[PDB]
């Protein structure tokens, strides 16, 4: 038993609980916007976002990086006008979960984020 | 299936063969025809390692599947 899911044996766990998650994680790494902020340092992401915003104030810089503090979750930062904001994207066997929405494809998740970055953060 | 001979997968790994998502099988079967004439027809066969990525018509076209034991493979 992994969480509420059932698995017949270890091969099922590795081939279905990890392999899709590894593929989903690999997709995020292969994304153009991906960056390595010393394993997911918030300060490094904040500095990079601020620098990018300074270079192109008109544009809204957003970056995706892996988080070492919370394995299986990716740190998605964006700086619309002022201080960059940070959120968490959890990798699940069904895809990517962000703001209570599951997107099998990374492209769909990014489109939703761009079109709904101004919405209030769930849970706050 | 093509050559009707056994080769352990370990020997093929030593040979370093390249696994393909899709594979083809060319089996030569003699055709039952009137008058005793035989024509060595080579009917291709299609082998899929991952069956999830098949369209419903393709799923209908399926006719045989080898079971390795546990049922978790079939679920889905």
């Amino acid at each position: 038993w992994i969480n509420s899911e059932e698995f017949e044996d270890l091969d099922e766990i590795v081939a279905r609980y990890v392999q899709p998650m590894a593929s989903f994680a690999r997709d995020l790494l292969n994304h153009k916007y991906y960056q390595d902020c010393s394993g997911g340092d918030r300060k490094k992401l904040e500095e990079l976002l601020i620098k990018t915003k300074k270079e192109k104030p008109t544009f809204i810089p957003y970056f995706i990086c892996a988080c070492k503090e919370l394995p299986g979750k990716f740190l998605l930062g964006y700086q619309p006008r002022g201080k960059p904001r940070i959120e968490y994207v959890t990798v699940t066997p069904e895809g990517f979960r962000y703001r209570g929405q599951i997107f099998p494809t990374v492209n769909g998740l990014f489109r939703w984020f761009k079109d709904h970055y101004q919405d209030p953060v769930p849970g706050i | 299936l093509q050559d009707l001979k056994f080769v352990p997968s370990d020997e093929k790994k030593k040979q370093g063969c390249q696994r393909e998502n899709e594979t083809l099988i060319q089996r030569r079967k003699d055709q039952m025809q009137p008058g005793g004439t035989a024509i060595s027809v080579t009917v291709p066969y299609r082998v899929v390692d991952q069956p999830l990525k098949l369209m419903p018509q393709d799923w209908d076209r399926v006719v045989a599947v080898f079971v390795q034991g546990p049922a978790w493979q079939f679920k889905g």
